[PDB]
Parts: C-alpha cells; structure tokens; sequence
C-alpha cells in the first residue's frame, strides 16, 4: 500500500500570490505514474496535471508540476480566485490511491471569534437529554480547539464539532461544538464550561454557566 | 556443442516486452547447473518441473525468451496472472511448463532524465493468446471516431515508455527477464542434460 | 460531447444490496480503463474498482468479496454491483476513465450519492438556543432526524444577515444533528421575533420555532 502524504493541509493565499503544494510517496514511484487533481464543494475532481509534469487539456500556464522519487509539488505560479479549492495528489503506478488532499485559502488578517455558550433547554431536558452547545463566530484562520470542561473535568470522546465554509465576504470561519449528557448525569454536575484556543487569543477564552441559573 | 545459454542471458541489449525476444535451442546439451547455482537472480520459479531434475531431462526444444519490465511486474509472468503485461504484453499459459528466471538491471537499463528506449503496450482491445507477439503500432481508437493515423483526443499511440530512472524505487526499476519453455513433442528429442 | 452520468444511488441498509450505472457519451466503456471512485462526506477519494479494456478486474482491498464491475458494451454503460453493503461504503461513487501515461483520469462524471443506514425516516425534533442574559446570538438546535437534508431559514427568509447553519453531523445513533444560529444587535431582543424555519421533506416535516430570552 502506498501512502500518499500531502502537505500543508491548508494554503492560505491571496489572489496573485505564489501556490506551491507537496506531495510526498510511501515508496519511490516514477515521476510517469503522478497526476494531481482540482476539487471544488459539490463538483467532480478535473485532471490538473498527469506523468508529473504535463498539463492537460485546457489547464492554463499558472498551473505547473515537478518532482520525483518521493517528492512532488504542484506550483500556481500566480493565484486567480478560481484556484482556491481542494487539490489531490494520486499515483496511478500500482492500482489508485490519493492523498488527503490540500485546501487553498483565502487569507485575511488574524480575527480572534466571539464564543458563545447555550444550555440545553427545558423542552429537550424534558425527553431525557442534554445538548450543550458552544459555538465559534466569525474567526481566522481555520485552526481552533475547543475544550469542554463540566465541573473543571476536561471532556473527551462526548461531544462533536461542525465548521461552515469560508465567508465568502469576510473570510472567515464559524465552529459549532456539541456536547451530549444524559439527563441524570446533566444534573450531576453544576459548572458547565467551554474553552477556545484560536491564534487570535493571547490566552484561552473561557464561556461558562452554572446549571441552575 | 553446449546450449548457447550465455547468448541469451549475458546479451548486452534485451528487447521491450511488446517485442519480446525468443530464441529457439536445439541440438545440444543444455547444463542448467550454472542457472541454478547461480546468486545474481532475483527470481528462479519453475513450474512443472523441478530444477535439480533439470539436468536429468530432455526435451524435444527449449525457447527462451527474454524482456525487460519493471520489479512490481515480474509476478505477471506466470500461468494464470493478469495485468497489463500478462494481458498486452507477453501471456503464458495456464499450464507453463517451464522456468521463469529474473534479475534487476538499473546499473545497465537505466538513465538518469529518463531511459526511453524500454517500452509496454498499454492500450489493446482484447487479451493476448498466450506466446502472442503483437508488434503493431497502429493508433488505438478509445471512441467511435476512426483515428486515421493521427493522436489526439481518443485517439492514442498504443506503446508507452517506463522511463527507467536510477533513482526509482525497486518495484519500478527495470528487472531483465528470460523464460524457458521446455516443449515436449512426439519426435525425437535434441536437449539434453 | 464527452459525458459520465451516475445513477442508481440511494439509501439501503447494511447487508444490503444496489447496482450503480454509469451511460457514457464520447468514447466506448469497453475500449477503456474504466474505473469507480468514491468519496464519503468530508472526506477524500479512495479508488474502488477498475476494468480494462480486455476484461480483467482489480478491486480495493475494502471491497473485495462485495463488489463487482461489470459493463454492457451495448448501452455504452458501466456498472457497480455492490452486495454485503455497510455503513462505511456511504460516499458519492464516481465513474472515471483513465489513461494512464497517455493522460491520467480526464473524464469524470458528476457521482451518484449511496446511504447505508438502519436508521428508519424521522422528523428532527426543534430546540431553542437562547441568547444569555453588544451582540446576541440565538439560534436553533435541529436534532435527531434521517435522513439528510433539512433546509433552515429564520423569519421565512427575511432574516439572512449573520446566519450560518453548520454542516450536520451523524451521531452514535445514526440519526442526524444540526445546529443554526445568528447573531443580531442585543437591543434588538427586545423589539423584534426571531423563528426559525426548519423543514424535513423526507418525513414531510415543518416546524416554526420562536426563540426568545428567557426569563431569569
Ligand atoms: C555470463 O558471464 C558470467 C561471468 O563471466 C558467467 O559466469 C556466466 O556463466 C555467463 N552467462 C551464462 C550463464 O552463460
């Protein structure tokens, strides 16, 4: 099994800047057997680049590709606002496989997200759950934790976390965290707490209730 | 004399797979004792027969064949494989009797930029019979379109280059390959032990 | 010219079975490398299967023993049979054609959408998240349903300034979980209504939520 590994996971770029995407195999391959593909949400991948280097039919100039052995980069010379997109590495040598993929962003000044926090309401307490929600509002760049925190117990493996796509006129992101309980282990514990880690913070921000209030 | 074995494998050029080269041994003692017995091969697989009772046996012909392929590729050459070598290349037979004998080669068959003279038919629109030798250079026609000599869209070169490099990794370095197929006919026999 | 178009997709429960097509226009299915690809929710694409032009096969490690290419020379069509479905198989399947050194995958069709799922059809339960006691943010909790999708809007449509709905996330239950929310002027609690309209098809389900303050 090769592994394919690209990286970074994600490119954060302006229109007119300089792309430069790695790729690097398991096991040496041939330079013959490389292709890199072009993904945007809800549409097919498109063949960018095939053999490691040729482009394809209608791919323009910006779009170039290098390597060998174990490592390949896919370059846009000059960044259009059509280029911003996921992009895949894959080797067509033995058998298909691809890597995880690389995600061009479009970049903006740091902005630190307004956190939020909402208990569960009564309605939903009555059928015998409990949903804590903690949401993230309007932040750069996509790197963020979240830290669910129930009577200063750190929370691991209760809860699950949903990001919008990139605003397409401020640029940033939004996170939704949720955190599950039973009701009878909801009304075991009093504080309830959410803290964020985001580049924008010099320190974690912490939102929080006490059940009850 | 003794089967000209040395012809064959210490040849300083080996053929593309799609035009694999076949020599036809006849009239002569062949001793299998240096093949055997020899460290520098990557893959000595017989099938049929067993090669300690080689030099006890005798056979109407021998036929070697003799390619270049990469690493990953060597396991196609045996009965009942499949694959772009096995299928467009160079086929054998479910019941191979023979050997299959193997060795890498990029100190010889590789070029730095690019060794292009190594090639493999990659587009056919059917399977390879096996011992089939298919030469052909027309154009393949992935459409409904006749392609009338020209390459373009749906419209192929059939032959591609490996492009050996010293720095690929084993499975795509090139591995030179020689088949023995020992023929048992009903007429009398001219190889020996 | 040159299409791949993919049918067949749907929702199935595990140990179930399903046979996807894909009609092709612009070049032969049997004079090629045909290929399926298929790509879960949010995540990237695995290889599937391939069929040559001279008939042979080669499937992913995680099919094998479940799926099987096939094709019809005839209709100019490809196709997938998949049997021993599990949860895990749910993506959009893609048919591609490759060429390997001669050009990579070029054509790609627009994919078919497969669900597995023992989850039966049902309408999501809607919960308020109220603002606290600047900026507010209110929104709604839309819970438990199946299967996707559920359109939200707030205040039947008028309301659409600092509105994200968050992708769903499928929880431990199978059942489905969405959160929508947005932020408004705190003054604003007290003089305007925010509902949210949250609507299931599926199950035929419309719900009107309003969310307030609540009262301390
Ligand atoms: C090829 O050359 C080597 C070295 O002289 C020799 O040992 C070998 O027998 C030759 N080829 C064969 C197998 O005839």
């Amino acid at each position: 099994e090769i592994v394919m590994t690209q990286s970074p996971g994600t490119l954060s770029l302006s229109p007119g800047e300089r792309a430069t995407l790695s790729c690097r195999a398991s096991q040496s391959v041939s330079s013959s057997y490389l292709a890199w593909y072009q993904q945007k949400p809800g549409q097919a991948p498109r063949l960018l680049i095939y053999g490691a280097s040729s482009r394809a039919t209608g791919i323009p100039d910006r779009f170039s590709g290098s390597g060998s052995g174990t490592d390949f980069t896919l370059t846009i010379s000059r960044l259009e606002p059509e280029d911003f997109a996921v992009y895949y590495c894959q080797q067509y040598g033995s058998l298909y496989t691809f890597g995880q993929g690389t995600k061009v962003d479009i970049k903006r000044t740091v902005a630190a997200p307004s956190v939020f926090i909402f208990p569960p309401s009564d309605e939903q307490l009555k059928s015998g759950t409990a949903s804590v929600v903690c949401l993230l509002n309007n932040f750069y760049p996509r790197e963020a934790k979240v830290q669910w925190k129930v009577d200063n117990a750190l929370q691991s493996g209760n809860s699950q976390e949903s990001v919008t796509e990139q605003d397409s006129k401020d640029s940033t992101y939004s996170l939704s965290s949720t955190l599950t309980l039973s009701k009878a282990d909801y009304e075991k514990h009093k504080v309830y707490a959410c803290e964020v880690t985001h580049q924008g913070l010099s320190s974690p921000v912490t939102k929080s209730f006490n059940r009850g209030e | 004399n003794l089967c000209p074995f040395g012809e064959v494998f210490n040849a300083t050029r080996f053929a593309s797979v799609y035009a694999w080269n076949r020599k036809r041994i006849s009239n002569c003692v062949a001793d299998y004792s240096v093949l055997y017995n020899s460290a520098s091969f990557s893959t000595f697989k017989c099938y049929g027969v067993s090669p300690t009772k080689l030099n006890d046996l005798c056979f109407t012909n021998v036929y070697a064949d003799s390619f270049v392929i990469r690493g990953d590729e060597v396991r196609q050459i045996a009965p009942g494989q499949t694959g772009k070598i096995a299928d467009y290349n160079y086929k054998l037979p479910d019941d191979f009797t023979g050997c299959v004998i193997a060795w890498n080669s990029n100190n010889l068959d590789s070029k730095v930029g690019g060794n292009y003279n190594y090639l493999y038919r990659l587009f056919r629109k059917s399977n390879l019979k096996p011992f089939e030798r298919d030469i052909s250079t027309e154009i393949y026609q992935a459409g409904s379109t006749p392609c009338n000599g020209v390459e373009g869209f749906n419209c192929y070169f059939p032959l591609q280059s490996y492009g050996f490099q010293p720095t690929n990794g084993v499975g795509y370095q090139p591995y030179r390959v020689v088949v023995l197929s020992f023929e048992l006919l009903h007429a009398p026999a001219t190889v020996c032990g | 010219q040159v299409q791949l178009v993919e049918t067949g997709g749907g929702l199935i429960q595990p140990g179930g079975s399903l046979r996807l097509s894909c009609a092709a226009s612009g070049f032969t299915v049997s004079s090629n490398y045909m290929s399926w690809v298929r790509q879960a929710p949010g995540k990237g694409l695995e290889w599937v299967s391939v069929i040559y032009s001279g008939g042979s096969t080669f499937y992913a490690d995680s099919v094998k023993g479940r799926f099987t290419i096939s094709r019809d020379n005839s209709k100019n069509t490809l196709y997938l049979q998949m049997n021993s479905l599990r949860a895990e198989d749910t993506a959009v399947y893609y048919c591609a054609r490759d060429l390997e050194r001669a050009g990579g995958m070029d054509v790609w069709g627009q994919g078919t959408m497969v669900t597995v799922s023992s989850a039966s059809t049902k309408g999501p339960s809607v919960f308020p998240l109220a603002p606290s006691s600047g900026t507010a943010a209110l929104g709604c909790l839309v819970k438990d349903y199946f299967p996707e999708p559920v359109t939200v809007s707030w205040n039947s449509g008028a309301l659409t300034s600092g509105v994200h709905t968050f992708p769903a996330v499928l929880q431990s239950s199978g059942l489905y979980s969405l959160s929508s929310v947005v932020t408004v002027p705190s003054s604003s609690l007290g003089t305007q209504t925010y509902i949210c309209n949250v609507n299931h098809k599926p199950s035929n389900t419309k719900v009107d939520k309003r969310v307030e303050p609540k009262s301390c």
